[PDB]
């Protein structure tokens, strides 16, 4: 019943995680518990992946419309 | 639009995925990076991500594609309208506002499931008046 609900939330969530990652002291950087000390090469690949996941969540929201 | 330094920063980011050095990014290389961050993607997850960036459609990502994706103005490229309609799925019947408690429920328990600390940042920055009612139209602009 309404597939738009998950796709909508995921588009908001990915868009915000993409926006929050531009702030390097954001709480969004705490979610990687498996990384001992977060270095700059982690942050560079994290921003790329988050952008990729935003474009996917955007597509799936589009498809559910 | 783009500086010479941002392009160089994107070239270094491209090199971290392109472990082989052949100038393209495969689904297997993306899966290696993501697992190094504690993620556990599946082959469809990785192929979904690659298909959104692969222009030609060969299944691989070259640096022009990578740079095109990283430089997409995801603020004016008709994105604000879709995030707005995403909020409208849960909108308080037409309102244009969303309960801070309702936003926390959707952000924490649905979709990607953000952390409780992440929702605090989102609510605090989006609750301009501090009343527990966020207008997302204004929040969308802040993100963009
Ligand atoms: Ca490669
Ligand atoms: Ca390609």
């Amino acid at each position: 019943f309404n597939r738009q609900i998950p796709a909508a939330a995921s588009l908001i969530q990915t868009a915000w995680r993409c926006y929050a990652a531009e702030n390097p002291d954001s709480s969004t950087w705490k979610i990687y518990i498996r990384i001992s000390q977060l270095r700059e090469h982690h942050r560079a690949t994290i921003k790329v992946i988050r952008r990729m996941q935003y474009f996917v969540a955007k597509k799936k929201f589009q498809q559910a419309r | 639009q783009l500086t010479e330094e941002q392009i160089a920063e994107f070239k270094e980011a491209f090199s971290l995925f392109d472990k082989d050095g052949d100038g393209t990014i495969t689904t297997k290389e993306l899966g290696t990076v993501m697992r190094s961050l504690g993620q556990n993607p599946t082959e469809a997850e990785l192929q979904d991500m690659i298909n959104e960036v692969d222009a030609d459609g060969n299944g691989t990502i070259d640096f022009p594609e990578f740079l095109t994706m990283m430089a997409r103005k995801m603020k004016d490229t008709d994105s604000e309208e879709e995030i707005r309609e995403a909020f409208r799925v849960f909108d308080k019947d037409g309102n244009g506002y969303i309960s801070a408690a309702e936003l926390r429920h959707v952000m924490t328990n649905l979709g990607e499931k953000l952390t409780d600390e992440e929702v605090d940042e989102m609510i605090r920055e989006a609750d301009i008046d501090g009343d527990g009612q966020v207008n997302y139209e204004g929040f969308v602009q802040m993100m963009t």
